[PDB]
């Protein structure tokens, strides 16, 4: 029998003695946004080195 | 009352129809009397299967509200 599936949001709780303090962020690799890359280059008049 | 007559009852629809002409409470215990004469006919001792299947017929639908069930 295909019963419908009523899902509340359920608002997951704790109490104060069971609140875990925090977990420190220790750093992984150095958070780069840019990196180098080889590209070709073209002298003035347009042609290539 | 049409079902009542269709089942084969003649005098007792007549008592319930001629009572409504006045709707008095002095003749009304008759109704109560009738309401007790129905349950002194016996039990409808049917089968376990079909008696469960009187209850175990379900019509569950994806057209109801959600505003209702959450408040419920």
């Amino acid at each position: 029998k295909t019963i419908p599936t009523f899902e509340p949001k359920e608002s997951i709780l704790k109490k104060l003695e069971d609140i875990k303090p925090e977990q420190v962020k220790k750093q992984t690799k150095l958070f780069r946004i840019f990196e180098p890359r080889q590209l070709p280059v073209y002298r003035a008049n347009g042609e290539k080195e | 009352l049409d079902n009542m007559r269709k089942a084969g009852l003649t005098d007792i629809p007549k008592m319930i129809q001629d009572w409504l002409v006045d709707c008095s409470i002095e003749k009304f215990p008759l109704m109560a009397k009738i309401y007790s004469w129905s349950f002194h006919v016996g039990f409808r001792k049917q089968k376990m299967l079909d008696a469960a299947l009187d209850q175990l017929k379900t019509e569950y639908t994806e057209d109801v509200d959600d505003e209702m069930y959450r408040e419920y």
